[PDB]
């Protein structure tokens, strides 16, 4: 319970090998000391990896919640068409464009190239202004700004803020691994991941994974 | 300091230090300096939501869409039960900062991060201009709720029913009409009594 | 219109972020300052990238004109067999070897391994003599020699020559991107790129790209 220090929860815990690599000893969230290949020995490259892992973690957490929500919402009390995240990307082609919430009173996007061009413009703008700063105060911190992106004001107390950092990083790692699981389920069985959830909860051991183990057999 | 009836007095705590201070407080509500601090933003926010409601109430009755007193009655929207629960969480979150930013700074702003001015626009003597617009708008909203009343047509439809027409169909030739004449006659003779209170001191 | 200087046409134009990376400020053609990852920070590696990009650009321009010409020539007034660049490589196997121009009075290459061995010999010779110099004067410049490869003499005036450098680099970038387009059209639809041109000019919006968007669907 001492991540910021030598007594962090190390990568093997009780098999910790307390001779840890000396280029990271606490002082940054998520430092769990698991460097078996050591591709981040250089400090500036290590900083790049911290920034890159933060970006990946936030994007993957957003994607993971985007993979949990719509299927459950269309399963409970709404209808989307194909709420499963496969053909949600092809809902613009089918009959009447991409109607949001499955309702012909919302977005109703007909042409995907317009979404395409506007998406490129907006994403270039926000990513450029993410790197070099810009609106809502010029960006002085590349990792965590501290400017008007926290309109609630939770970043006053430092140790709770650091705990929030560590929670953010751990959540991001879990999100990345889970989205990898989503992608592998997309490849192998190619069905709904929450359909997978319901089917495994209905079938705990009879259809586990290895009925779907003789599919990609070469011959 | 142009008072609410031409030659008037000033109640002993409505001097000229407030913004829209036309010296009108006959029932002595804000006698504190602690509720003035609060009734000011009651005034500004109650007015401010109404200023944002008048635009919608006019456009929905200019363009088409079914009349506002039956707006949510029929609804092609989604899941009447739970979108109100959506309408609870974001709001209470927002209220935390509205009341918090009310507490920590002096009586002016509200948004989540700062006194909200992303522009360099007027933060000047013209806050009386928008509270003046607001106290106009609040009176404008009650009229529309009294048009969802007695006549049952919308704003612009009764606007056509009288406002290209003579004074043959107005308040006093309508359902709730004999009471308004009495209230006009009573309110008009009222500063004639308030002057008699303070002539004899 | 000032590529050789601080006032070059930068990667975003009036969204230029005039705080450009300081390891390139004009003085070389094609410097558009678009370094988002920054894989060419080292100067000698940057020189390698200039040389490598020049080689790629010239090779890709040669390939792009080689992808535009023969199909048009066989569509206009000649016949090649398969003028589309797919089976032009297999025209030696079909019936009578690779007859140039579609004429049994020209190259008529029967055995592809002879082309193979002579091609390796010639290409090793020309690439080795490209690196280290050799014939027609020893190579003293790895980027642009200046020796007897310009038999017309257009490299006298310096600023027009630099403009020619910039045109060459821009044409090469366009050629590389366009050849990437050719390869992607080879993958997805697998038909003639100029057949694609004719079909899209005949069908501007009914068969745009997304009829060919449900082909590589996993299941
Ligand atoms: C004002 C326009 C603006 C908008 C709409 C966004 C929106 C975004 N930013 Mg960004 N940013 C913007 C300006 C800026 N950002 C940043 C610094 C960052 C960082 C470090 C990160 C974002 C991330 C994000 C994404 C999710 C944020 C929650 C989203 C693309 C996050 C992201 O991309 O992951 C999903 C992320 O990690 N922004 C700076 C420098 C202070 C900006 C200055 O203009
Ligand atoms: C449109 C212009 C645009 C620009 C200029 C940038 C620019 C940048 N982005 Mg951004 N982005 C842009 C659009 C978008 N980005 C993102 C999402 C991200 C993320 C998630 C991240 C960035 C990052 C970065 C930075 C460097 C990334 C890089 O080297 O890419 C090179 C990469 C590729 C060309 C593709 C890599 C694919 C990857 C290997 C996936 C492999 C998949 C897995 C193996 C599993 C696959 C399936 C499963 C089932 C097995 C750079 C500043 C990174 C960053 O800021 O790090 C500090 C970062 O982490 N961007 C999205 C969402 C789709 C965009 C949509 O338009
Ligand atoms: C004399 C034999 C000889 C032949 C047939 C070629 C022919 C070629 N050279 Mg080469 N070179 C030759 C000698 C030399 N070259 C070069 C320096 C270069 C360069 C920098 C480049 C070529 C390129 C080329 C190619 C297209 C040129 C137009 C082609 C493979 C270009 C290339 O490979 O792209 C298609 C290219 O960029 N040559 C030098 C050093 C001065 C040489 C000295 O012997
Ligand atoms: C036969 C002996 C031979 C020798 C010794 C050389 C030697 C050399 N060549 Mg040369 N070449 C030779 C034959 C040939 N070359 C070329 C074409 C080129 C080019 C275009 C370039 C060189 C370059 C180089 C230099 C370093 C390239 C390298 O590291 O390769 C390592 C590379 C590979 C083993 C293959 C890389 C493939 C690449 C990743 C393609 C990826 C494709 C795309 C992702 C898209 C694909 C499909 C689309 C639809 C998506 C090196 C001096 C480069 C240079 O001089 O830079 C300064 C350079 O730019 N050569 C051709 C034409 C086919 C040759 C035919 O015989
Ligand atoms: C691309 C995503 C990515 C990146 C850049 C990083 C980056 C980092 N991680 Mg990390 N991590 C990730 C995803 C990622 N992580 C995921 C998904 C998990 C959960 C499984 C973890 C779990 C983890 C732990 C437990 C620890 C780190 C640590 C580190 C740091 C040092 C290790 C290093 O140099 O990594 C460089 C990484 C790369 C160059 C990425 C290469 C990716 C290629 C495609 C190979 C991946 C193939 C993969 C092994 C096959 C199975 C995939 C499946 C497991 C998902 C560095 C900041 C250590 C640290 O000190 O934290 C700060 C540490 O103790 N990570
Ligand atoms: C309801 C919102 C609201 C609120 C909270 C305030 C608050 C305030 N106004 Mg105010 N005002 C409003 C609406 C409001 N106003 C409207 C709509 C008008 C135009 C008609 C005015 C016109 C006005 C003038 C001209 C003056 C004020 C002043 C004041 C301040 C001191 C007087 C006081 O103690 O009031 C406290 C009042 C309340 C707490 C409101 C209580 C609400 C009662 C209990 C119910 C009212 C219902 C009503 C009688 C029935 C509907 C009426 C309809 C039929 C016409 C105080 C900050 C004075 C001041 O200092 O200058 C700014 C002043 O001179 N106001
Ligand atoms: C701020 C006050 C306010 C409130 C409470 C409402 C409330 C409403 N408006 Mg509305 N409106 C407002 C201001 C407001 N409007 C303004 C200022 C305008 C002018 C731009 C409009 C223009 C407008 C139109 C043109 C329509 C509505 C509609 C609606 C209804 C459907 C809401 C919905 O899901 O649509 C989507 C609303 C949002 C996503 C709001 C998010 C921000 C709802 C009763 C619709 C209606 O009545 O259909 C039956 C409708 O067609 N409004
Ligand atoms: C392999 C081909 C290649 C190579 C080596 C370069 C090399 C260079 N380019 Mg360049 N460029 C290319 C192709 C290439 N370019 C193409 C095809 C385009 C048009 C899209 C551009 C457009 C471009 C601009 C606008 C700018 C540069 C710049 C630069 C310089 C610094 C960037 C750098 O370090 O690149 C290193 C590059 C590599 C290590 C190549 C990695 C390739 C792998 C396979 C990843 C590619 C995946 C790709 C993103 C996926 C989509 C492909 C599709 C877009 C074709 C450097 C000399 C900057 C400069 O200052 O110019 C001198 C600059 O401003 N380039
Ligand atoms: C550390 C280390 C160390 C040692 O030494 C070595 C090694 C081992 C190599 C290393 C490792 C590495 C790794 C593992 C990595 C991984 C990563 C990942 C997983 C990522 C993800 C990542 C992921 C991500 C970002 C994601 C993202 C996502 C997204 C956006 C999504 C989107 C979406 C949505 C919303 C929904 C819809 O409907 C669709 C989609 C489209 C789907
Ligand atoms: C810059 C940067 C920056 C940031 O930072 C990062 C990143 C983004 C990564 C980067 C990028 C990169 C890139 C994009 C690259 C690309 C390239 C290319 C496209 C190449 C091509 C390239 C291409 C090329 C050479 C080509 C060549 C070609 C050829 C020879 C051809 C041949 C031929 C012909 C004649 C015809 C016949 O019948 C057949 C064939 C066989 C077909």
């Amino acid at each position: 319970i001492e991540f910021y220090g030598p007594n962090r929860a190390k990568w093997l815990g009780p098999y910790s090998e307390n001779a840890t690599p000396a280029y990271l000893t606490g002082e940054f969230p998520g430092d769990y000391g698991w460097d078996t290949a050591g591709l981040s020995a250089d400090p500036e490259t290590f900083k790049r990896y911290r920034e890159l892992e933060l970006i990946h973690a936030r994007w993957a957490m957003l994607g993971a919640l985007g993979c949990i929500t719509p299927e459950l919402l269309a399963k409970s009390g709404t209808q989307f068409g194909e709420a499963v995240w496969f053909k949600a990307g092809a809902q613009i082609f089918s009959e009447g464009g991409l109607d949001y919430l499955g309702n012909p009173s919302l977005v109703h996007a007909q042409n995907i190239v317009a979404t395409l061009a506007v998406q490129v413009i907006l994403m270039g703008l926000v990513e450029g202004y993410r790197v070099n700063g810009g609106p809502a105060g010029e960006g002085l911190d590349p990792l965590y700004p501290g400017e008007s992106f926290d309109p609630l004001g939770l970043a006053d107390d430092p140790d709770t803020f650091a705990e929030l950092k560590v929670k953010e990083i751990k959540n991001g790692r879990l999100a990345m691994f889970s989205m990898f699981g989503f992608f592998v389920q997309a490849i192998v069985t190619g069905k709904g991941p929450i359909q997978n959830l319901d089917d495994h909860l209905s079938n705990p051991t009879v259809n586990n994974a290895f009925a779907f183990a003789t599919k990609f057999t070469p011959s | 300091r142009p008072m609410w009836y031409p030659g008037a007095t000033a109640p002993a705590h409505l001097d000229g230090s407030m913004l829209g201070d036309y010296g009108f407080d006959p029932l002595r509500l804000g006698v504190n300096k602690d509720n003035l601090k609060w009734f000011r933003e009651a005034e500004l926010t109650n007015g401010r939501w109404a200023m944002a409601a008048v635009v919608g109430i006019l456009f929905t009755d200019a363009v088409g869409l079914p009349k506002f007193w039956t707006a949510g009655a029929e609804k092609y929207a989604l899941d009447n039960q739970t979108l109100a629960l959506i309408e609870v969480a974001v709001f209470a979150v927002l209220e935390g900062k509205r009341y918090e930013i009310y507490k920590k700074t002096g009586e002016t702003g509200f948004l989540s991060f700062a006194p909200f001015d992303p522009m360099g626009m007027k933060s000047e003597e013209m806050k009386l201009k928008e509270l003046k617009n607001g106290r106009l708008a609040m009176l404008a909203f009650l009229g529309f709720c009294s048009q969802a009343a007695v006549y049952g047509k919308g704003p612009i439809e009764t606007l056509q029913l009288h406002l290209a027409d003579p004074g043959h169909n107005n308040i006093y030739t309508s359902s709730v009409g004999p009471e308004t004449a009495v209230t006009v006659a009573v309110l008009c003779v009222l500063p004639m009594i308030i002057e008699a209170t303070k002539t004899l001191n």
